[PDB]
């Protein structure tokens, strides 16, 4: 959903004490020993253009292309 | 290894696409690995040449014949195009061609220069196809592993083997236990009963050792997905327990069982067809264990139905000629009919006569009963006008007479004469089409058409990676 | 359960458990008492059962025990009344004897058993036609007692009829076998009904063979249920549902709908005395229901029948399949009891399950695994139909049955080989069951004949037939049998329909007549009519003449309900239901019915009731009406009811095409299929005339009226129009309507142009009269055949008028007009003179401003003259071609219309024309048109509907929109859709405007709505005239700067070159958007004078860098990537050096020329380095002030900075913004916007966000921008456009001021309120409710703006904001979508400015960057 727009952008309200963030409604107040992960199972799935910009896309997978370089690791245990 | 490594991803992209196309058809990465670890256990060239049999050797076992085929025109594509000349390449390309629809032409000839080559236009040129299709399978040099040899090598307690609804392995099965090892327990999953009784006997004989068979779960599926998913993923204790297998029943056509279970458990495809002759000597082999409730006439009845359903279960398989779709016929099929056989006797005079709704009831609603299309009703009905009206001979096949029960009238000896009738044919060349009342032009037709579906499907996977 | 509670709590009362038996018997509907005594039941059919033992009541008695005594009593009583009335057949009793004495079920087991017996003995001695004849008498004598007997026995002797005749086909089939074995077989397949007379226990003495097996009756009361007709397959249906059941399989029929399936099962089950229990599975059916029932079948041993299995839901569908194999496994073994539901429940082995399963859109749907061996599995097929013609010929009253059949099919099966395929032609069964059915009237003027099966067969099959096909028919109908010479009710109605015509206006053609004649006889038939053709074929001039021709001779009145079926909703139309409160409301259609049905207080009996479909018709609707269409005649609620139809109410549907209909549909009704148009197209102009003549007898004297009717006889000849009507084809005709439906916008026209100049005709030469008069006609014809045409291609259609009118008679010129005096009779003919505008600089930007043309005038006065004739018009055209301005101001300027202006778009409601109307119209309830909606004052209304061909359509592919305005068009009121009557529209007109239907956003119109309008096509103008009107423009503006009067002729003519090549290099080919029009023409006029006006005077050098940025901002903005970017650069250049020759000028590039009122207090050309620091002084302050976000300056940015700070300056203010991603594209409209002190709204939205909410926000940001003033700025990303209707939101905002639906009804006089408040503080008073209304939306006009952010336009969401015509139009599109190399190093710069690095090779940090 778009709310966690402002949250991905890394955007703020600076304040006394406060760092306060605007999510749908409320402000509501960041701490920063928050963190923030977005996980995604399916790589046929397609993601918003704000997200994927504002995103750094990291992939776990284990593709077609991963067999090549690990037929080399065991070609080499038994060739030299 | 970039050389070994660059066949080795379009191998695997040619299996992969198998899972695209069919659920049971799957492989994962760790699969093609210790397949490539086998492979050990110019220098290059060979171990690439490994490679590849060894590929076609594992996986050619978990599809059945048409994509064993498939597999194997393209597997000797991805192979050769790299290896020999441009001069190969087309030639034998237009040949695939040739066997597709795609386009006929000639390959490029040099004396002595392709011998190889040579042999195989001979094959596509002479209009056989079935031999053409197979040339790239022999052309492997592999020991093509038969459902034992693979069970042995095999170092898992699970097995699911799929076939189409015209076979069940189960008796071969029997058959596999027998010859090594023993312990056989066949166990249907039908009613809460059998599910039930059936759970039990599954923690039961890994402890003890002994092999379990569950047959055609698809039907008792739901309950798949709780208990045995989950029963059988838990079970890496079943590595701990005693030496034991368990192996499960599928059907190709038919509901898509869970995936994550399926690539666990090693995968097999019965695609072993009988012969008319010998399912005559398999239908009529049991039925000498009912024992005795009607006259020595019925066995003549009871070994007439024999004949005529190893004779639609022949043509189920050729379409379109033969049969315009695909229909299966049961063991139940058979029963339904005996049973009205049994029943036309038990109501009837001995007088032969009773014969004119006997075959209206058999061709109509015993076997016509899932026939829809008026095409195909007729087929049915012309069979039974050919396999029951006879007067003293009946000649069901060339080969064959049956002549009609005779005065002497022996319970005993009528059965032994009609296993002896039996034991004197020998099954034609040519049975589909000298037996089958079927034309030989309509047969390689089917052959055509099975090769053009092989051909096409390869050159569509080549062009894709 | 709470069923189970009422009865034993209803006990006491017993006589309350009576309505509790229709459900736990299915066959009895309520129970007979004597009070104590229990006399007998009675079942749904009607019929009553007599007990033989009347049952005790008592005071300590349970419902369980009593009922208990019931069912054993009933089954008891119906063996008791088997043997009583089997024993006495046997001596020899008339069976119409029985009839009158005996329950049906008990007679029509006792005739199969005597029949099998008496059919049994007579296969040994062959004596059949000795039975025959006398099977057959029974036959006849069951039927003549039939037409004289009590509705009751009328069931009883007609369901016997289905057995008789089944009786006697088998004894038929039986005597003709060419030997005993052929004999032998057939009987081995029918159905047996033996007794044994052997033994005891009688409710089990009766059983059934069929194929070799036997089935116990069990004696289960049926009542009296339809019975279905044998057929063969009948036979065989239940042969293969026995052979299951015999060795304890369940009984499955697969097939597609309509093959009867369960009524088979049923069927099968009444025949052994059994009433299957029928479970319609997933009509949102409960399982727990069905588990319960599951029990009670496998209890009480009942027969279960699985109503179309397969469309059940796969967990569902599980659960039920496991627990079937339960029964069905239990069974085939014999398990005592069986465990299911776990419980330990018992099974009867009488037990059954039956499967009946529809075909999904796969194909023929299968079993689960599991009962794959517990069931067999059967295909169900059409009865080959000949056997079931036979029986329905037979039953009518035969004459010769089997001849009939047999031709009758065979002539059906011909027609099918013979006839061409086309769309709606059906020979099958259902057609010949149809013919059989219009029969049985038939038979009643005629014979039980094959004469009145050959009227049938005309009366159905041919009204239905086009020509070709037509005689294909004629051919083989008297090719297969031959009837007779002469027609019956010949000259009656005939004169009758001649009478009714004279007097609507119309001509007796060959073909209206056989129109006529057809429709006349099907109604009689058929309470159902369907009538199909081309638009303007004569339909509801047949029916509405056929109608009006049956008052005239029945005596009896019609009342006409003629409802436009797609206009309203299923809701609005059949009865619709609210969501929570479930309150039953009217509707339309149902709601008409209840004056006929529920109150028929006046005179309705004597009346006939007619209701029309004028539009398309669809499956939605049909489905929900499929009912009435059926033997039923009653209407079924969604919720609460069946309304039943009397004889009197006649349903048509009069339409164009049918291809959405399912056959089924159609071979309810009657199909009139019309194959071509009634009448000539003289005798169309011959009623149009007399049409218009009508209307002016209201405003015109005898003797005027006397002289014009004889002026156009004289002056219009047909043979002259013939050629110029075939001339009209050869031309192309943009928005396409056929010759035939042009000719009402010529005679309106013709007749209006004619009965204008009347004074004229008094006094003027006889001469000189027909002059004026073949002029007129010759120019209404020419934009009756010829306005939606080139005009290029008018010119050369009026040569071709000249040609074939009178060599010598007035000639038409492309400007020619007729002209008269000021005081004084005067004439001649006189063209093309042409006012001259003046106007100030202030002036020049005005949304009404039009510098009269050449063609200004030439399309205004026709567009003025179709008004007056009061047909609509529809204005087509490219965007700019003014068709717009030249409707408004022809309107804007006379007293006698007023317009108002509605911009549809693709999904605009028929409430907003309703809403846009509600402001400009008083509802006033004269009882001269009941309910009337005539405009608010007293003078004429004029609707313009801008981008009419823009709404969408069904899924069916029906725009009602469109089809409403047709209904206007046409109708002339309307039916208002919740409140439900018909509101009578008075003076309003309806004008629409619309592109071509080959542009893309597109959708084409139904030539049953543009068969109402004039059509004029629109074009571009010149180049010439382009140039020459915005020298008038550049004129204007020119009094700013009156040093360069004589600069305006090359300003204005290089404005139209720049116009001109920009059109022409920049097409929609390279990109969508590439759009251009005389629009962006005004658009720099006005965009250059805001310059000057706000200026410091101008130098020569001055100005044209000024016409430079504008020219830029206009056509260059929009341009994507760098080619086409530095292509209008040289373009520019190009044009300067031609029309502007100096060597004071400079870099023209738009990086170069900055123009900017930020840094001075005029609108002046900045310096590149005072902006950027102006910029950055900014931004800190903005970066400081409001949200913390840190960005580099770069040269694109004030470029940029400069394009939304014009856009966001002008009155509205709209810039859509194409940016690609983290651009900045939002960044930089938050601070131009903040810059120019505009609050920023940005729509709030989510996942989970209803339109409502962005309801809510656009609502809240409208009344601040002008009941508190606030000056906004809405900012909508791509993301926020939810739904489609969030951008139709969006569309209303900007094409109109307002959105209509957010303030409507009392939120409407809320905001109409307040807004009296704000506008008096302000200062001044506004009385009417529209002058408030206009200040609103004015101030909405110049405080909002909406800057859109849409980041990949090649994304099909984001597509849609650039297409939406209202975006486009009032939007300034702006292109931001790729960093360029310079901007990227200028970026890259000044973020590597902080210095880790030291010297190295080569610049260090130089080199790092361009890496
Ligand atoms: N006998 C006749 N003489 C003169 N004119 C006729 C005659 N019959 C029909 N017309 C003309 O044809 C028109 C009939 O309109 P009608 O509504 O029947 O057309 P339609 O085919 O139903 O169009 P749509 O399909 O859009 O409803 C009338 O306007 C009338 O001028
Ligand atoms: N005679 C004229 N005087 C002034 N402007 C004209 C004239 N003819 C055309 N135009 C210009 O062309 C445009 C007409 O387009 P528009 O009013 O949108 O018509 P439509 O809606 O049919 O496209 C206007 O913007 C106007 O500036
Ligand atoms: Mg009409």
């Amino acid at each position: 959903d778009p709310i966690i727009s402002r949250l991905i952008s890394r955007e703020f309200n600076h304040a006394g004490n406060r760092v306060t963030v605007e999510i749908g409604d409320h402000e509501v107040d960041v701490s920063g020993d928050f963190k923030l992960f977005i996980h995604s199972c399916d790589p046929s799935g397609d993601i918003p253009i704000f997200l994927r910009s504002r995103v750094r896309l990291v992939h776990f997978v284990t593709n077609k292309e991963s067999i090549e370089t690990r037929i080399f690791d065991i070609t080499l245990t038994e060739e030299n | 290894y970039s050389i070994i490594g660059k066949h080795s991803v379009k191998i695997f992209s040619m299996l992969e696409k198998f899972g695209q196309f069919h659920w049971f058809y799957g492989i994962s990465i760790g699969q093609f690995l210790s397949c490539f670890k086998r492979v050990f256990i110019t220098r290059v060239d060979e171990i690439l040449w490994l490679l590849y049999q060894e590929v076609y050797c594992q996986f050619s076992t978990a599809l059945d014949k048409k994509f064993k085929m498939i597999m194997a025109m393209t597997m000797f594509c991805l192979y050769k195009f790299d290896i020999e000349s441009e001069q190969y390449k087309e030639a034998v390309l237009t040949m695939i061609g040739v066997l597709s629809e795609s386009s006929d032409g000639v390959p490029k000839l040099t004396v002595d220069t392709n011998n190889d080559l040579r042999y195989l236009w001979d094959y596509v040129t002479t209009k056989s196809y079935i031999s053409a299709l197979n040339w790239f399978k022999n052309e492997f040099f592999v020991d093509e592993w038969n459902i034992a040899d693979v069970v042995a090598n095999s170092d898992n307690n699970y097995f699911t083997m799929a076939s189409e609804r015209d076979v069940d392995g189960t008796f071969k099965l029997i058959e596999l236990a027998k010859a090594s090892k023993e312990s056989l327990k066949i166990i249907p999953l039908g009613s809460i009963e059998n599910l039930n009784y059936a759970q039990e006997e599954i923690s039961k004989s890994k402890i003890e050792g002994g092999w379990i068979l569950l047959q055609n779960i698809q039907m008792s599926l739901s309950w798949v997905k709780t208990y045995l998913h989950k029963h059988v993923e838990e079970t890496k204790a079943a590595e701990e327990h005693e030496k034991f297998k368990m192996f499960m029943t599928c059907h190709l056509t038919g509901d898509k069982l869970p995936a994550p279970l399926l690539q666990r458990t090693d995968r097999f495809v019965y695609e072993d067809i009988p012969g008319i002759l010998d399912t005559v000597k398999d239908l009529w082999g049991s039925q000498f264990f009912t024992g005795k409730i009607s006259g020595v006439w019925s066995v003549y009845c009871t070994f007439l139905l024999s004949w005529f359903h190893a004779l639609i279960t022949a043509r189920t398989r050729l379409v379109p000629h033969g049969f315009s779709k695909k229909y299966y016929f049961n063991d139940c099929d058979f029963q339904f009919a005996s049973v009205y056989l049994e029943n036309v006797l038990a109501t009837n005079s001995t007088n032969n006569i009773p014969w004119a709704q006997v075959r209206d009831h058999i061709a109509t609603i015993v076997y016509g009963g899932k026939i829809d299309e008026e095409k195909d009703l007729e087929v049915v009905a012309k069979l039974c006008a050919h396999v029951f009206c006879g007067s003293d001979n009946l000649q069901i096949v060339p080969g064959v007479r049956i002549p009609q029960p005779l005065l002497q009238q022996s319970e005993e000896e009528e059965r032994a004469r009609l296993t002896a009738i039996l034991s004197n044919t020998i099954e034609p060349a040519d049975s589909l089409s000298s037996w089958l009342q079927l034309p030989r032009e309509s047969i390689l037709n089917y052959e055509r058409l099975q090769a053009k579906e092989v051909a096409s499907s390869t050159e569509q996977l080549l062009q894709e990676m | 359960n709470d069923d189970l509670l009422k009865i034993i709590g209803s006990g006491k009362h017993h006589d309350q458990v009576s309505k509790f038996m229709k459900k736990m018997f299915g066959s009895i509907e309520s129970i007979i008492f004597l009070e104590d005594f229990i006399t007998g039941v009675r079942s749904v059919e009607g019929e009553v059962l007599n007990l033989n033992e009347k049952i005790e009541l008592k005071d300590s008695i349970q419902a369980q025990e009593w009922l208990n005594i019931l069912d054993t009593e009933i089954k008891l009583s119906v063996f008791t009344q088997f043997r009583d009335c089997l024993g006495q057949i046997k001596d020899g009793t008339d069976i119409e004897v029985v009839v009158s004495k005996y329950i049906f079920q008990a007679i029509l087991l006792s005739a199969q058993v005597m029949w099998t017996e008496l059919v049994e003995k007579c296969l040994q001695t062959n004596q059949f036609s000795k039975y025959w004849k006398e099977v057959d008498m029974k036959i006849k004598g069951l039927l003549d007692k039939l037409n004289k007997s009590s509705d009751n026995v009328k069931k009883k002797i007609e369901a016997l009829l289905v057995e008789y005749l089944h009786f006697n086909n088998v004894i038929g089939q039986l005597k003709n076998c060419s030997t005993k074995e052929e004999a032998r077989l057939l009987w081995a397949k029918v159905q047996k009904f033996y007794q044994k007379n052997d033994t005891l226990d009688d409710l089990n003495s009766v059983f059934i063979s069929q194929s070799g097996y036997l089935l116990q009756y069990k004696f289960e009361y049926i009542g009296i249920p339809e019975r279905l007709i044998y057929t063969p397959l009948l036979l065989i249906g239940f042969a293969t549902l026995t052979d299951s059941l015999h060795q304890k399989y369940g009984g499955c029929f697969f097939g597609p709908a309509g093959t009867g399936k369960t009524e088979t099962v049923k069927a099968f089950g009444q025949n052994l005395g059994r009433v299957v229990v029928v479970f319609n599975c997933d009509d949102s059916f409960d399982y727990q229901v069905l588990s319960r029932l599951l029990v009670g079948i496998t209890q009480i041993g009942a027969w279960g029948c699985f109503d179309e299995f397969n469309r059940l839901d796969e967990k569902v569908l599980s659960a039920v399949s496991a627990n079937i194999q339960q029964i069905q496994n239990g069974l085939q073994v014999g398990k005592s009891h069986i465990t299911l539901l776990e419980e330990e429940t018992p099974l009867s082995p009488h037990t059954a399950v039956f499967i009946t399963l529809n075909p999904g859109y796969n194909g023929r749907s299968e079993l689960p695994e599991n009962l794959k061996k517990s069931f067999r599995e059967f295909s169900m097929k059409s009865p080959q139909s000949g056997t079931i013609a036979e029986m329905i010929l037979q039953i009518m009253g035969f004459e010769d049955s089997k001849s009939l059949a047999s031709k009758i099919v065979h002539f059906l099966e011909l027609l099918s080989s013979k006839c061409s395929s086309m769309n709606h032609y059906h020979f099958g069964l259902r057609t010949l069951k149809g013919v059989l059915r219009n029969c049985s009237p038939l038979i009643s003027e005629f014979g039980e004949g094959e004469k009145t099966v050959v009227e049938s067969l005309k009366r159905v099959i041919l009204p239905s037939l086009g020509d070709t096909d037509e005689l294909v028919f004629k051919d083989e109908l008297s090719k297969i049998f031959d009837s007779a010479g002469t027609p019956l009710n010949s000259k009656a109605i005939v004169q009758c329909l001649k009478d009714a015509g004279q007097r609507s206006g119309f001509s007796m053609s060959e073909e209206f007549l056989k129109k006529c004649m057809q429709f006349y006889y099907m109604q009689k038939t058929q309470q159902a009519l369907i009538l199909v053709g081309k638009a303007g074929c004569g339909k509801t001039a047949t029916w509405k003449t056929v109608i009006d021709a049956m008052a005239i001779f029945d005596g009896h009145a019609n009342v006409v309900y003629v409802i436009d079926t797609k206009v309203l909703t299923k809701e609005s139309l059949y009865g619709s239901m609210l969501k929570a409160t479930l309150e039953w409301r009217d509707g339309l259609f149902t709601s008409i019915l209840r004056r006929v049905n529920d109150d028929i207080t006046g005179t309705f009996k004597n009346s006939r009731i007619w209701v029309v479909f004028d539009s398309d018709l669809d499956p939605e609707y049909v489905e929900a009406m499929n009912s009435v269409l059926d033997d039923n005649k009653i209407l079924t609620l969604p919720n609460g009811e069946r309304l039943p139809i009397p004889p009197n109410f006649r349903i048509l549907f009069e339409t164009d095409n049918l291809d959405h209909t399912t056959p089924a549909t159609i071979t309810r009704c009657g199909l009139l299929w019309f194959s071509t148009d009634v009448c000539s197209i003289s005798s169309k102009i011959d009623h149009l005339l007399n049409k218009s003549y009508e209307a002016l007898d209201n405003k015109l004297s005898m003797f005027e009226l006397d002289k014009l009717k004889d002026l156009i006889s004289d002056s219009f000849d047909m043979a002259s129009l013939t050629n110029i009507f075939t001339c009209s084809n050869d031309l192309v005709h943009i928005l396409g309507v056929r010759t035939f439906n042009k000719l009402e916008t010529a005679v309106q026209l013709a007749v209006h142009l004619i009965s204008s100049y009347r004074q004229w005709f008094q006094n003027l030469d006889d001469k000189s009269l027909k002059d004026v008069i073949t002029l007129l006609i010759k120019r209404s014809l020419l934009y009756a055949l010829a306005g939606d045409s080139t005009g290029e291609s008018q010119r050369a259609f009026i040569q071709t008028i000249n040609t074939y009118f009178g060599h010598d008679s007035q000639e038409l010129s492309d400007y020619s007009t007729i002209v008269i005096a000021n005081d004084k009779l005067s004439f001649s003919s006189f063209c093309s003179e042409i006012p001259s505008v003046s106007l100030e600089a202030h002036e020049v930007m005005r949304p009404d401003i039009v510098i009269p043309t050449i063609d200004t005038i030439k399309h205004e006065k026709i567009f003025y003259d179709l008004l007056n004739s009061k047909r609509g018009i529809i204005l087509c055209g490219p965007p700019g071609s003014g068709k717009t301005m030249i409707m408004n101001n022809a309107l804007r300027n006379s007293s006698l219309y007023d317009v108002v202006g509605i911009n549809f778009s693709k999904d605009t409601t028929t409430e907003h024309i309703l809403s846009a109307l509600h402001r400009h119209t008083n509802y006033v309830t004269t009882s001269k048109g009941l309910t009337l909606l005539p405009k608010s004052d007293i003078k004429n209304l004029v609707l313009f509907c801008d981008e009419i061909n823009l709404p969408k359509l069904d899924k069916y592919g029906s725009q009602n929109v469109v089809l409403f305005l047709r209904q206007l068009m046409e109708k002339q009121g309307f039916w208002k859709t919740p409140e439900n009557k018909w509101v009578t529209i008075e003076r309003i007109h309806i004008v629409g405007a619309c592109n071509p239907p080959t542009d893309p956003g597109r959708i084409p119109m139904s030539e049953r709505f543009t068969r109402h309008a004039a059509i004029l096509y629109l074009g571009y103008p010149s180049g010439k005239s382009l140039s020459q009107i915005y020298e008038i423009y550049y004129k204007a503006i020119f009094k700013l700067v009156p040093e360069f009067r004589s600069y305006t002729e090359p300003f204005a003519r290089a404005s139209v070159h720049l116009y001109n090549e920009c059109k022409a290099r920049y097409s929609t080919g390279l990109q969508s958007h590439y759009l251009f029009s005389p629009r962006e023409l005004t658009r720099l006029v006005r965009g250059v004078y805001t310059a000057i006006n706000t200026g410091p005077r101008q130098t020569l050098r001055s100005l044209i860098r000024l016409w430079a940025y504008e020219a830029w901002r206009i056509f260059a903005d929009r341009l994507v990537g760098v080619k086409e970017k530095n292509s209008f650069e040289q373009l520019l250049y190009e044009t300067v050096d031609k029309y502007l020759p100096n060597q004071d000028l400079g870099n023209i590039s738009s990086t170069s020329l900055l123009f900017s009122g930020l840094l001075s207090l005029d609108f002046k050309e900045v310096n590149k380095t005072d902006l950027v620091n102006f910029i950055e002084e900014r931004f800190k302050t903005f970066c400081d002030e409001e949200l913390e976000v840190p960005m580099v300056i770069h040269e694109s940015m004030v470029d940029h900075i400069l394009r939304i700070d014009r856009a966001l300056k002008q009155v509205q203010g709209h810039m859509m913004l194409i940016g690609a991603s983290r651009t900045g594209k939002t960044i930089l409209t938050r601070f131009v916007a903040w810059l120019n002190g505009l609050k920023i709204v940005q729509p709030k939205i989510h996942r989970h966000s209803n339109l409502s909410d962005f309801d809510m926000i656009l609502k809240k940001a409208i009344s601040d921008c002008s009941l508190k003033e606030s000056r906004t700025c809405l900012i909508i990303d791509e993301s926020n456009i939810l739904e489609t209707a969030f951008l139709e939101r969006m569309n209303t905002l900007l094409a109109n001021a307002d959105i209509p639906d957010l303030f409507q009804g009392e939120e409407y006089d809320k905001l109409l309120n307040n807004l009296r408040n704000k506008t008096r503080s302000l200062g001044l008073l506004l009385d009417t409710e529209q002058e408030l209304y206009d200040w609103f939306v004015g101030e909405i006009a110049k405080n909002l703006h909406v800057v859109f952010t849409i980041c990949d336009p090649t994304n099909n969401k984001s597509s849609a904001m650039i297409s939406s015509p209202a975006l486009f139009n009032r939007c300034i599109i702006n292109w931001m979508g790729d960093w360029d190399t310079k901007t990227m190093s200028q970026v890259a710069n000044n973020m590597v400015d902080v210095i880790p690095m030291e010297f190295t090779d080569f610049t260090i940090r130089d080199a790092v960057v361009n890496i």
